[PDB]
């Protein structure tokens, strides 16, 4: 039997298609937290970002003169 | 169809401006023809220039999808006034409000991209170094001639 | 302004046009529905304080800056049913609506497919081809000297006739084929 | 006060707008009355043959007739050479013709003069 | 060797079986889009084997299989080039055009002409693969007019309709001003090299390209809806929904950006033409985006979302980043074609209501459609791991982190956030809310056809990118060194638009009613582009095209 | 050539002993016979010409014209069949003389050796033209285009008989064959530039150049639908096939000579394909996309590369087969409504759907789809034009955009939209009718499989 | 991006401008400096048919991260470590990019102040 249209109220719904929605959000929920607990770093940064300033004039060749 | 409702030359006197407005069906009063320089309009009814997208949807036309009656006079360019052409509809904007609109954000926006290409961003690195000689034999240099040396150093 | 029967607009309408124009551009621009009634009964509240003006060249001078108001105040895209015209369904099913005579000019094989269909389709022709000449001279002895004045027809006055100018009206396509 | 709508060429004034649309005057109440008089005989006209059943054809047009006469057949018995129709004839007659023209030949002249003087790249050059 | 070019052929051969099917007809059809979609469905297993092993070795080849012509120096061959670009097009472009055929047996079946609009969609796939495979520009020609005949023929659908007429007569008009740079193109290379195909431009390598890549940037402008020639891909939204969904968001449209990405030797090699590519697609993704924040008709809407992502393509071309451009094509195609599938259900649920002003409350009426919502518009946005983010992020990780126009760089970043103000308006006014459409609810999703529809490209949607991008070999070097502000950029401009449009979305809610600002009247009306030279140049034709043309000089004069 | 000759005079004994239901079924037959016998024309060689006697030859350039003339016999015959049905017997007869004839004249003008003998059949076609447009017309209102026929003969034909008697005492001989090898560099004199125009304007009008085309949309819809089939198909391409004789020996004054000529066909393909966006007439819109493509052919004719002859010859192929459709088209909806207003029917898909696929195609090749063989002449032409000039290509570009814009605007204004009420004569599609659209169209896409045969002869 | 608003704002005469540099030559500062040594062989870098964008001096990490990605198939997801290993090499190349920039800045600082050393003493 189909859905029937009904009047100025909620309509119908199937047990199965309410399952599917919450099956497949969950599932992107899980993917984002799985992911985001494996990777971690294709959204905040994969290898540290050195401070220019903090370098001594050694290692780049500065004489002071 | 016969000659006495074809076009003709151009009306000068009131009584042939009479049978001109009967011939082509209309009021005498809104009949206006387009002004005799010699262009070779002829006689014919000079309306006033209105899109047929402008007409009334809901009226019962003759012909529905052109909003065109019959026997009603034409424009002159009833072909280039239909639906799927020129338009001559009001706006909610004003015509040159929207091409001052248009011609300031556009010359602006190429003004901006120029000043964009004057001074452009970058990162604070060196180039980016490659070994055999800047990739000498790589970029399609002769084997027969030898370039200078292009040696990078560490740090 | 362009109307069949009428040649013009009355006042009347003109004020309930309006009106009726300014609450859709209005629903268009208050998307919300108890918003948009609230703002509906404060905007009918605007329209009933000048109901009463018995001056028709002072209501005249208000409607005119009220369609001042209306066109400073209206949306650019305002909502359009989508099978009314400027929608995004309207006459799209046009290229659906075949013309009846178009019947007429089937083979006989196919016209055999449906046989109580078209034997129906000869008495409904048979009904329009003895209504015509009475309708013609229903109309012409009703129309005045010089034409008709409005664009409207009389209907069937005589017991056994038929409407004058019916057949395109009935037999019209469905606007679902 | 408000900003007054302007009217275009291609952007029209609407008729709620347009002050002549108000007008009440019995004149006015002739004109409009004559429209509707002729559109409604005209209307008449055309659905009696339209309606009829023993026409089987082309409901013929006069206006439609008239228009493509018009757009067709009408146009050199009313010409009259003077200096406006001299004038523009000459304008987008003999004008874009002479700019291509001297655009092309400029371009031409270039070209060869960097053929002939070795310049230009044809190395590759061998259909044309 | 003999496995990759056999099923290389058997996948266009199975695409054209039922054209000759459909042609060869006397029975009326035990369900013909069933059989379309059946070979569509075997094309696609059937493409997989090649893409599988080119992932496995890097296989690419070419089959110049027939000899057609020769004008005196150029043997114009039947030649098919399968490179990394085809081995991931073909296999995306047909699992899409399968999900948008089992769509279209659920929306478009009370079409009677439902095996006309197959052939076509089926033409269209034929014409869309011979583009994407071509080796010479002959073919590639062909296959760029066939793609723009039938956007022509299903745009126009509804022939009746003086709209959809009209919007196809447009869409021909921009793309043909794109043929002109495409045909200088071809021009040039035949003159200068002496060669339509692919692999001699290549090796012969010219440097004054500067002419010929002017001429693709021009046709990419008439393809992929750049602008200048864009307004005809928001006007294409009066064919079906189905249309809509395979061509002009997934499938036609990123063949200008494909056509620029088939030429990145040439490209690499000339900054001149990379900046153009970078200054057009920053426009484009910047007035696209923000006509986007104003409209009211959904399939406008994603219509503007395609084509800012089609700008940001021409962005990612224009840092000489093609091969991140592809796979945000190849990414790209999922989601939004599953946005227009769940917009337009939403559109045959309300009885053809498009408009998403009389929506709303349909989380809990629509409960699979407003997920696959939700779930095309985060991967639109670029949340964590979708598949929009193992591209479009990385875009920007490269649009930061390279010598790049800095004003195209900062109308980027306005896209990005004017991308989640736009989603999260279709989600404000179509899912949440209270309703607003009419009183006789007929919602209903519960086909197999719709669901399942929805559900493959769900799949793609989710791990399609994470798939993808762990199986392609690497052609650039990923610049992915940066401060952790830039690192950090794109997922906060997101987040900050996602901010200011609840902000705006909730001031909606209020009882109060404000004059309509000149920023909300320029970006309603469309930048006022397809108002004035939609207007203009027609007219300055037209009447030149009377009163001079004809009737001054080639009736009388002359 | 005379086993071509020969059977088409013997469909005059066919077509005048047939009885009075049998000489439409007759000459078809036999007529598509002589088609079929037609292919031995392509016995050509990549060095020499076929060469079949003193007064006829055949190279890569007459023989798909020949192909095209013998083939559009019989698709005449068959278009012209319905509106001759109340015709006189006798009448009937003299339609299908006069065609024969001008069948007759044209292939043994594509066949012409020497160049007296192909003015002689170049002019001699005229004629029966001519009294098949006067007499089979259906109105006539000539009132302007008598004076444009004087003007015809004056600036043209005698010009070019004048020069080619001068050819003839000074060569000594007007052999095509001979002339490959005696030719002379025509140098710049005032003397050789009269001749370069009495040798060129006749072909000028017979193309026709733009400002020179005051005829075409005349001739063509006062003309039965024969008339506009041979005129679109063959009657222009005389004028290239003579130019591309005739600039033989116009070298090398021609390279500045083609400098004016050259600028009124490629700013009036602008205007007339911008007319064709303008037109109220069908007919006239077919006639004013027939100056708008073969004012490419005087382009490519006037520059001289390979790669222009060989555009312009596919060209003038595929042009000849599309136009003639569009005309078929056109008057397989005015045998129905008896009107050529193109706004006055519309929305016929609604009502013929096979014969909107017809105006489809037609409409795809009209506009130069790939692969058809349009696209390859206007894409090769396109090719040495800009080989040419590299700016031309915004004046073919621009061209390739409104060649696009009436094509589909005749596409959408007579198949779509909405139908027109008043109109309840719209019959379904006659078998004739469908079979004369197949008939032009199956062979313009059999030849985008094999191109190389209308590539003329230096392929 | 502050260097940015140091070369546009302030001056550009102590930046290092982008396309032409190092200005200062590779000794300059460095006592016996030693050379960039590379690793895979150039014949071996032609056989594995690299992108010339990817034959820099830490190419020898890409050569076996292919081969570990041809080598694991379909296991697409075994060779997460060459990878690693690849992307931490690029990385200190890049580091060593940032180096020879803030070398070149700095030695610019140097230019600057001895300019001024000598115009405030000479
Ligand atoms: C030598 C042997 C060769 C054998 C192979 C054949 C080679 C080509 C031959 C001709 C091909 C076209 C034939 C059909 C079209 C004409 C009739 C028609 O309209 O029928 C509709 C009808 C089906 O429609 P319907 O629903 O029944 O009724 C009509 C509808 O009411 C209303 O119709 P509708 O709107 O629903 O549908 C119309 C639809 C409308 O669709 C379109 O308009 C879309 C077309 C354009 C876009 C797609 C194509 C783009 C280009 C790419 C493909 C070509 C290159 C591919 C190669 C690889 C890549 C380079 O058209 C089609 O579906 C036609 C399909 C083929 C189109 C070809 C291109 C036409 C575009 C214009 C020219 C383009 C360049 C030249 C192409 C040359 C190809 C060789 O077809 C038939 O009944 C078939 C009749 C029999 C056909 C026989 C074909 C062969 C004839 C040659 C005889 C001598 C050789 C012996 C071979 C015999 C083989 C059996
Ligand atoms: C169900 C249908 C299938 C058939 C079933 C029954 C037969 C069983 C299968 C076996 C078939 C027979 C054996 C194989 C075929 C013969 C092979 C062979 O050598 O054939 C000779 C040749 C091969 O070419 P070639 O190189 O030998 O010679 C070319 C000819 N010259 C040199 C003169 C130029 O022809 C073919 O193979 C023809 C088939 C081609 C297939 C593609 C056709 C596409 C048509 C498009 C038209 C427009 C093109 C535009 C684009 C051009 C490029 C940009
Ligand atoms: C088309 C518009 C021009 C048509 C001109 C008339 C036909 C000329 C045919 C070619 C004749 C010829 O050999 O010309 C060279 C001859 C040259 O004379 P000649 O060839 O006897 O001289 C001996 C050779 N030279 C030149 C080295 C001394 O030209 C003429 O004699 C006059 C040519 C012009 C004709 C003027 C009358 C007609 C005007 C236009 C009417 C249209
Ligand atoms: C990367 C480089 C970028 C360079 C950018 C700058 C160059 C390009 C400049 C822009 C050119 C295109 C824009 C102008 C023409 C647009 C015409 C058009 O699209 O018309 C659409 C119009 C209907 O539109 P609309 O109002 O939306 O209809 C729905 C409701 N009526 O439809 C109609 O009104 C029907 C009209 C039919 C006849 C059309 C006549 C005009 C033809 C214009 C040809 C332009 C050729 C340009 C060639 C350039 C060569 C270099
Ligand atoms: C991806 C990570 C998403 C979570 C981290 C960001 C959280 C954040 O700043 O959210 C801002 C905002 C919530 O704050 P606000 O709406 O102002 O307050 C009412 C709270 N329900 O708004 C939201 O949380 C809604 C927007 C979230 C965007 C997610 C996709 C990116
Ligand atoms: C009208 C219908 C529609 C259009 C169809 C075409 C009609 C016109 C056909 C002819 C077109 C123009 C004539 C051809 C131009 C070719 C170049 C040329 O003659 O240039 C002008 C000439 C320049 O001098 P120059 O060429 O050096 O003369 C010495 C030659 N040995 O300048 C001069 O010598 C000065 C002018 C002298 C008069 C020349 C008259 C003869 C040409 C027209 C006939
Ligand atoms: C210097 O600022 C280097 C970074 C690149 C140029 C500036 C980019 C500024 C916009 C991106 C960061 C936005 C953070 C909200």
């Amino acid at each position: 039997a189909h859905i029937e249209p009904r009047y100025r109220q909620f309509p119908q719904l199937t047990r199965s298609q309410v399952i599917q929605a919450e099956f497949f959000s969950a599932t992107m929920w899980f993917w984002i937290l799985w992911r985001f607990w494996h990777d971690s770093d294709a959204v905040l940064g994969h290898f540290p970002y050195p401070d220019p300033s903090q370098w001594t004039d050694e290692e780049l060749g500065i004489p002071p003169d | 169809i016969t000659k006495d409702m074809l076009p003709g030359p151009y009306p000068k006197t009131p009584e042939e401006r009479a049978a001109a407005a009967k011939k082509y069906n209309m009021r005498v009063e809104d009949y206006e023809p387009y002004p005799d320089d010699g262009m070779g309009y002829g006689d014919y009814p000079k309306l006033p220039d209105r899109s047929q997208q402008e007409r009334d949807p809901w009226y019962d036309w003759d012909h529905p999808d052109l909003r065109l009656n019959w026997g009603e006079p034409m424009h002159w360019d009833l072909d280039m006034y239909i639906r799927n052409r020129v338009d001559t509809s009001p706006t909610p904007v004003n015509w040159n409000l929207m091409c001052k609109h248009l011609f300031g954000f556009v010359a602006f926006m190429l003004f901006m991209f120029w000043v964009g290409e004057t001074y452009p961003t970058y990162q604070p690195v060196g180039p980016k170094q490659y070994p055999y000689n800047n990739l000498y034999l790589e970029r399609g240099g002769d084997p027969n001639k030898e370039p200078e040396p292009v040696v990078h150093y560490e740090i | 302004a362009f109307l069949p029967s009428a040649a013009y607009l009355t006042h009347q309408q003109k004020v309930l046009q309006l009106y009726k124009r300014a609450l859709r551009h209005l629903e268009s621009r208050c998307v919300h529905r108890d918003k948009y009634r609230y703002f509906a009964c404060l905007l009918r509240a605007r329209f009933d304080e000048h109901k009463n003006e018995k001056d028709m060249v002072k209501a005249t001078q208000l409607l005119r800056e009220a369609e001042k108001e209306f066109w400073h105040g209206q949306h650019p895209q305002p909502y359009i049913f989508p099978e009314s015209p400027g929608g995004t369904s309207y006459e799209r099913y046009e290229c659906y609506k075949v013309p009846e005579w178009c019947l007429d000019d089937w083979h006989p094989s196919e016209k055999a497919m449906y046989p109580d269909y078209f034997a129906k389709r000869e008495q409904w022709k048979k009904l329009r081809r003895e209504s015509w000449e009475r309708e013609v001279k229903q109309l012409q002895e009703e129309t005045p000297v010089g034409g008709p004045r409005t664009e409207a027809l009389p209907p069937a006055r005589k017991q056994g006739d038929l409407p004058p100018l019916w057949w395109h009206i009935v037999t019209r396509p469905r606007e679902r084929p | 006060s408000f900003p007054k709508y302007e009217p275009s060429r291609l952007a029209s004034l609407p008729t709620t707008l347009d002050p002549a649309e108000y007008d009440i005057s019995s004149e006015t109440r002739k004109a409009q009355a004559e429209r509707l008089a002729i559109r409604s005989r005209l209307k008449r006209e055309y659905q009696l043959q339209y309606n009829d059943p023993s026409r089987r054809g082309v409901v013929e047009d006069p206006a439609l007739i008239r228009w493509t006469c018009a757009r067709s057949a009408n146009v050199y018995p009313n010409f009259r050479p003077n200096t406006k129709t001299s004038l523009l004839g000459a304008l987008f007659g003999i004008g874009p013709l002479i700019f291509w023209y001297y655009v092309f030949k400029t371009d031409r002249d270039r070209k060869e003069k960097l053929i002939q003087e070795g310049k230009l790249d044809r190395t590759f050059n061998i259909s044309y | 060797m003999n496995l990759f070019s056999s099923l290389t052929l058997v996948t266009l051969i199975l695409l054209t079986m039922p054209i000759a099917a459909i042609n060869f007809n006397t029975h009326k059809f035990t369900n013909y889009p069933l059989y379309v979609k059946t070979t569509i469905s075997c094309a696609f297993i059937t493409s997989m084997i090649p893409t599988m092993m080119f992932i496995h070795t890097g296989q690419e080849m070419i089959i110049s299989n027939w000899h057609w012509l020769t004008i005196q120096t150029l043997k114009l061959s039947l030649s098919f080039k399968m490179d990394f670009f085809s081995m991931m097009f073909v296999p995306v472009a047909l699992f899409v055009t399968w999900s948008i055929m089992e769509f279209s047996m659920w929306y478009m079946h009370s079409d009677p002409n439902i095996n006309q609009f197959f052939k076509y969609l089926l033409l269209f796939l034929i014409t869309m693969l011979i583009l994407v495979t071509a080796n010479n520009l002959f073919q590639l020609f062909i296959g760029w007019e066939g793609v723009g005949i039938m956007s022509f023929l299903l745009i126009g659908w509804w022939y009746g309709r003086t709209d959809a007429n009209t919007a196809a007569l447009q869409a021909i008009l921009y793309n043909r001003i794109g043929d002109i740079g495409f045909i200088l193109a071809m021009a040039w290379f035949l003159i200068n090299l002496n060669t339509w195909d692919l692999q001699q431009i290549f090796m012969l390598n010219p440097n004054d390209s500067n002419l010929p890549l002017m001429g693709l940037i021009l046709a990419a402008t008439g393809k992929s809806a750049q602008f200048g020639l864009h307004p005809w891909l928001p006007s294409a939204m009066e064919g079906p929904t189905p249309v809509s969904a395979l061509l002009h968001s997934s499938t036609m449209v990123v063949a200008g950006i494909f056509l620029l990405i088939r030429f990145y030797p040439l490209t690499e090699n000339n900054k001149f033409g990379q900046s153009i590519m970078l200054c057009l697609g920053a426009m484009t993704t910047l007035f696209t985006a923000m006509c986007a924040l104003t409209q009211n008709d959904i399939k406008k809407i994603i219509a503007f979302s395609t084509s800012s992502q089609l700008g940001l393509m021409m962005v990612t071309i224009g840092i000489n980043q093609p091969h991140l451009a592809f796979l945000h094509i190849c990414t790209h195609a999922f989601f939004k074609a599953m946005l227009f599938m769940c917009s337009g259900s939403i559109i045959h649920s309300l009885n053809d209501e498009q408009d998403i002003r009389k929506m709303g409350g349909l989380f809990k009426a629509m409960p699979f459609t407003t997920t696959a919502l939700i779930i095309g518009s985060l991967a639109l946005t670029g949340m964590p791991f979708l598949t929009g983010f193992y591209s479009k992020d990385l875009i920007i990780e490269s649009a930061n982190t390279s010598y790049t126009n800095a004003w195209a760089l900062l109308m980027t970043l306005v896209a990005t956030s004017f991308t989640a103000i736009y989603s999260t308006r279709i989600i404000f006014f179509a899912l949440l809310g209270q309703p607003r459409f009419p009183t006789l609810i007929n919602i209903n999703e519960n086909n197999p056809f719709l669901i399942n529809s929805i559900k493959r490209l769900l799949i793609g949607s989710l791990f399609a990118g994470f798939i993808i991008s762990n199986n392609i070999p690497p052609m650039t070097i990923p610049q992915m060194t940066m401060p952790h502000y830039l690192k950090m950029t794109a997922l906060t401009v997101t987040i900050l638009g996602f901010i200011l449009a609840l902000e705006i979305s909730n001031t909606t809610h209020y009882l109060k009613f404000n004059y309509p600002s000149n920023t909300f009247k320029f970006s309603n009306l469309l930048g006022y582009y397809p108002t004035i030279m939609h207007r203009l140049t027609p007219y300055m034709n037209l009447t030149m095209s009377q009163k001079s043309a004809s009737s001054l000089l080639d009736l009388i004069w002359l | 050539m005379l086993k071509y000759i020969i059977p088409t005079m013997m469909l005059m004994p066919l077509t005048w002993l047939s009885k009075n239901s049998m000489i439409w079924i007759n000459t078809t037959l036999h007529s598509l016979l002589i088609s079929l016998t037609s292919l031995l024309l392509l016995n050509q060689f990549g060095d020499n010409s076929l060469n079949f006697s003193l007064t006829f030859f055949s190279d890569s350039l007459s023989t798909p014209l020949l192909i095209l003339t013998m083939w559009l016999l019989p698709l005449m015959l068959m278009a012209s069949q319905h509106h001759l049905s109340k015709e006189n017997l006798a009448r009937k007869k003299l339609f299908i003389s006069m065609l024969i004839l001008l069948q007759l004249f044209l292939i043994m003008t594509f066949t012409a050796t020497e160049l007296i003998f192909f003015y002689i059949m170049f002019e001699a076609t005229l004629v029966p033209t001519l009294i098949i447009i006067t007499r089979w017309g259906n109105q006539t209102e000539r009132l302007n285009a008598g004076l444009y026929f004087l003007f015809y003969t004056l600036a043209g034909s005698l010009p070019l008989l004048v020069a080619l008697i001068y050819i003839q005492n000074t060569m000594g001989s007007l052999n095509f064959l001979i002339l490959q090898y005696w030719v002379q560099p025509m140098p710049n004199s005032w003397s050789n530039t009269f001749m370069w125009l009495a040798c060129m304007m006749a072909f000028m009008v017979k193309m026709p150049l733009y400002g020179l085309h005051l005829w075409l949309p005349k001739a063509h819809v006062e003309a039965p639908i024969a008339g506009s089939m041979v005129l679109a198909a063959i009657l222009l391409k005389l004028g290239g096939y003579g130019m591309m004789r005739i600039t033989l020996l116009l070298n090398p004054i021609t390279d500045f000579m083609a400098y004016p000529f050259i600028m009124l066909s490629l700013w009036g393909m602008i205007m007339t394909s911008s007319i064709c966006l303008r037109q109220t007439d069908l007919k006239s819109l077919i006639a004013y996309s027939s100056v708008s493509h073969m004012a490419l052919v005087i382009v490519a004719i006037l520059i001289q590369t390979p790669w222009s002859y060989m555009g312009a010859t596919a060209l003038m192929i595929a042009h000849g087969l599309t136009s003639s459709m569009l005309f078929c088209l056109a008057n397989s909806n005015y045998e129905r409504v008896h009107s050529r207003t193109m706004i006055l029917a519309r929305g016929l898909q609604t009502l013929l759907p096979l014969m909107a696929a017809w105006w489809l195609l037609a409409s795809l090749t009209n506009l130069a789809l790939p692969p058809s063989i349009n696209l390859i002449g206007e894409l090769f032409v396109v090719m040495s034009t800009f080989s040419w000039s590299n700016i031309t290509i915004i004046l073919m570009g621009l061209n390739m955009v409104i060649t696009a814009l009436y094509s589909l605007y005749m596409l959408i204004t007579t198949q779509r939209g909405k139908h027109t009420h008043h109109i309840n004569n719209i019959l379904p599609s006659f078998t004739r009718e469908n079979a004369l659209m197949s008939l032009h169209m199956l062979p313009l896409l059999l030849l985008s499989l094999n191109p190389k045969i209308i590539l003329g002869p230096l392929y | 991006g502050a260097h940015l608003a140091r070369r546009y704002l302030g001056d550009a005469s102590v930046e290092p401008e982008p396309l032409r540099m190092p200005t200062f030559p590779p000794d300059y500062g460095f006592p016996e400096r030693k050379e960039r040594e590379m690793v895979a062989t150039q014949q071996e870098m032609n056989d594995a048919q690299l992108v010339l964008q990817q034959r820099d001096y830490c190419a020898h990490y890409l050569i076996r991260f292919l081969k570990c990605k041809r080598d694991s198939f379909p296991n697409f997801l075994a060779c997460k470590h060459e990878q690693h290993d690849w992307d931490y090499c690029e990385h200190l190349d890049y580091v060593k990019r940032m180096k020879e920039f803030e070398r070149e800045r700095r030695l610019l600082q140097r230019k600057k102040r001895r300019e001024q050393r000598e115009a405030d003493m000479a």
